[PDB]
RNA sequence: CAGGCCUUGACAUGCUAGGGAACCCGGGUGAAAGCCUGGGGUGCCCCGCGAGGGGAGCCCUAGCACAGGUGCUGCAUGGCCGUCGUCAGCUCGUGCCGUGAGGUGUUGGGUUAAGUCCCGCAACGAGCGCAACCCCCGCCGUUAGUUGCCAGCGGUUCGGCCGGGCACUCUAACGGGACUGCCCGCGAAAGCGGGAGGAAGGAGGGGACGACGUCUGGUCAGCAUGGCCCUUACGGCCUGGGCGACACACGUGCUACAAUGCCCACUACAAAGCGAUGCCACCCGGCAACGGGGAGCUAAUCGCAAAAAGGUGGGCCCAGUUCGGAUUGGGGUCUGCAACCCGACCCCAUGAAGCCGGAAUCGCUAGUAAUCGCGGAUCAGCCAUGCCGCGGUGAAUACGUUCCCGGGCCUUGUAC
């Protein structure tokens, strides 16, 4: 009944973190919903390459956020203590909501 | 224009001077820099030296010009 | 982009509407973005230098 | 300038170790001092030019062993520097190259002190 | 002309971001500003040490700064006191219990920034430009380094006219993504103005 | 720009004096900025019975090094960008030729988008180039099914609504697949014509990518920096004006000149984004923009959001018209301290020019042009009809290189 939010900028580290969490939870008794991929969100920034003029330059940049979902079912107490303890990679961001 | 709910806007610093001058006799050539204020029935018949940008221009307040703004009677650009 | 102009934007100007945004790196106020708080030139430089996490060249 | 292999031979004949410290006089460009830093532990240089010094300041930037002292070799309290810089090394050597005219007086001084 | 940044062209592959952390729109700007301030302070201070790279990590209300230095002797000090005050400085600047770390770069001849600052110092010391560039490229080539390229901006030898020097040897395939070309830029200030030096070094493929 | 003010100061690092030693709230004069002037205050150590002090960060005053300048030089520069041009070219090592400058390679025949490739050839290579490696779209597969989806089941107050399931679409990660690979024929080969299998066939369609160099190209007003120039002023602080003027000309666009149309009702089908001091569902008041109440959403859940051309029904009948909505007069709403100069929008009122446009000139080769709507950046609001993107409908034509413009390579005459 506990939902696990994974947000990231790099999909590789996000997948690694999700894999670690899912594996650890699966080892710890009850079954899990499994990694649910979610539509990534994209921010875009178009700029002028030149510092003064030539408004026909317009280099592009993107900032994309990748999303995951775990949704552990039938929570176990020792499973719970197993969470909040495993050190996560630097880039990845975690969220817990019942 | 104005929201008509919060009332016609007039600067306090000008309204106060106008009212106190009204109460005690009369004075001519009241110099001001407020281009934003609106004509009110409490200063009809007086003269205001409004700053148009380089020097205060005298304007004579009539009855008919009640509903208008200070600055529009002060030219800002000289053509020919 | 005078210094005095830089510090003038860092004080509450007695009303809300006088407040605006300046680049936190060079003090430009012409092409600043809310998300980063940088002008377009500084944004581009920092993006190229790879100092913006997750920001990358776009192509599609 | 001298061939790069001979200096190796002089340094070998100095029996320099990773533990010993060396006082070098008049590095000039800085061939010798380079080929010392490697096998040595602490290098101290007495040198006064202000002309070839920028070259010398550069050539030794890699290493952190070498230090430069802008003092006269003859107008120096050698005891003071030897005790001050070298509080850690086991033994101390001196390997240098002398500029002709003033070669005997330096050696005489270092020995009499 | 107008070649693009060789690093920005390879952010996705073969190169990695300097700053590695996530933050929402609510607090992206603040983190970026403090990161820039940290980088500025560190680059101003540790210049003598031969700075290479500054990595900034954040896990949970904490910062993990990694500093790549040619010679850790300068940064650490005689019994690890210098770093301490350095730490305190950062701790004072942004009160989130930073954790400074130092890594030494193997064979400093294979780091473009270091070559850049070296050549910049040579220029600042009124050296001969062309000879210095040949020496630098040869030195890079000695230590593997499948390609080397060095460019100097202009105003050579306090002349009235600016001119690019340029010198390279080996393979420098700027156009291939799977190149892993390390890039470095340095600025030299002299009595007759500013000079820019760029160094590219090509190390293998895939 | 006009006016009113200030001078180690709007901002940084240091000295010498004093001090009320973090400072907390009022009163005059004023457009403010400022200029004076009032009451309560010491918040940290050591010391001295305490009274007093020895001192800190700590703001004032006078002076010191000073800061400061969108002042000049882009022909002193860095950085960054534009153009030739995404054109295909620019070089080197070794070996050969020539006494030497030098040449060959890089020329010749053919073929490509290409100095791409083949053959010949005194050259064989290599580097920066092209191509490829990277991203998106197109087909399929494996992990993964919630906020996504609903084929086969059971209910359903019939809307995936519930119970239920990852079959399908999707959503993301990792792969497979296209390689002239197979066949027929033509060539000495690169290759060419035609077939088959395939989602795709002969660089599948776009993107990112810009060589040695040219233009004394652009930017000292993003920034950094050399040299001059000012420092009671060329510095700084406020109010107002101005950047928006107007006999005229030029450039880029928007809306039209109508019946393949216009107007009014009902009904459909998208993508890509954005949003917690924001989006704002729904109810009520008002013709309306909006106001009041008021849930739900850090978001595949909720909202912006009505998609519009399209389809159906009705009206208009060639008329400066139910074409067009400029211009002007009133009445309002919203943001904002403040809509005169100089905001947007709503309602009533009026209804300009304009009947497809000379010489001349621009864009476009297929999901293209043409046409229709939606989103985002900045943003209190917005003059945005701009810019960057997203999708809907969806063409016509290329016989040929004579000529116009701009390039590349190979050949010949007069100067460095
Ligand atoms: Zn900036």
């Amino acid at each position: 009944k506990i939902r696990i939010k994974l947000r990231g900028f790099d999909h590789k580290t996000l997948d690694a973190s999700a894999q670690k969490i899912v594996e650890a939870a699966r080892r710890s008794g009850a079954q899990v919903s499994g990694p649910i991929p979610l539509p990534t969100r994209v921010r875009r920034f178009t700029v002028i390459r030149g510092p003064f003029k030539h408004k026909d330059s317009r280099e592009h940049f993107e900032l994309r956020t990748h999303n995951r979902l775990v949704d552990i079912i039938n929570p176990n107490r020792k499973t719970i203590e197993q969470l909040m303890t495993l050190d996560l990679p630097t880039g990845v961001e975690i969220e817990i909501k019942t | 224009p104005r929201s008509l709910k919060k009332g016609v806007f007039v600067d306090d610093h000008l309204l106060e001077k106008v009212l106190e001058l009204n109460a005690k006799g009369e004075k001519r050539l009241i110099k001001t820099w407020s281009r934003r204020s609106t004509i009110v029935p409490e200063m009809v018949g007086h003269t205001i030296a409004v700053y148009n940008g380089k020097q205060h221009v005298p304007v004579y307040i009539t009855e008919n010009m009640v509903g208008h703004k200070l600055g529009e009677f002060a030219p800002t650009r000289t053509y020919r | 982009a005078r210094k005095a102009l830089i510090e003038k934007a860092k004080r509450t100007p007695k009303f809300k509407v006088r407040a605006y945004t300046r680049c936190v790196r060079c003090g430009r106020a012409r092409s600043v973005y809310r998300f980063f708080g940088l002008c377009r030139i500084c944004l581009r430089e920092l993006a190229h230098k790879g100092q913006l996490p997750g920001v990358r060249k776009a192509s599609w | 300038l001298i061939d790069t292999n001979i200096l190796n031979r002089i340094v070998d004949h100095a029996e320099v170790t990773e533990k010993t410290g060396v006082i070098e006089i008049g590095p000039g460009i800085g061939a010798l001092t380079e080929q010392l830093a490697k096998r040595a532990k602490k290098v101290v240089a007495f040198e006064i030019d202000q002309r070839l010094l920028p070259i010398l300041k550069d050539t030794l930037s890699p290493y952190e062993n070498v230090t430069v002292i802008h003092q006269d070799v003859l107008k120096a309290d050698v005891k003071s520097v030897i005790e001050e810089q070298f509080q850690d090394c086991d033994e101390i050597m001196v390997v240098a190259n002398l500029p002709y005219y003033v070669t005997t007086p330096i050696i005489m001084k270092l020995l009499e002190e | 002309g107008n070649k693009i940044h060789p690093i920005g062209f390879r952010l996705g592959i073969t190169r990695d971001w300097e700053s590695r952390w996530y933050a929402g729109k609510k607090q992206y700007r603040h983190l970026l500003l403090e990161d820039q301030r940290i980088r500025g302070l560190l680059e101003k201070e540790l210049y003598s040490a031969g700075l290479a790279r500054v990595d900034i990590e954040r896990a949970a209300d904490n910062v993990a700064v990694t500093v790549h230095v040619a010679k850790p002797g300068v940064v650490i000090g005689r019994g690890g006191e210098r770093i301490r005050v350095l730490r305190e400085e950062l701790a004072k600047l942004t009160g989130k219990n930073v954790a400074l770390n130092v890594q030494e770069v193997q064979n400093p001849n294979l780091s473009a920034p270091l070559v850049a600052q070296r050549v910049a110092e040579q220029i600042e010391r009124r050296f001969a430009v062309r000879r210095a560039i040949k020496q630098a490229v040869q030195r890079v080539m000695e230590s593997g380094a499948k390609g080397a390229k060095v460019i100097v901006s202009g105003r050579i030898g306090g002349a009235e006219q600016a001119r690019t020097e340029w010198a390279a040897q080996g393979r420098v395939p700027l156009h291939t993504l799977r190149a892993n070309i390390d890039y470095g830029f340095a600025l030299a200030r002299t009595t007759y103005g500013v000079l820019g030096v760029k160094a590219y070094i090509f190390l293998g493929e895939v």
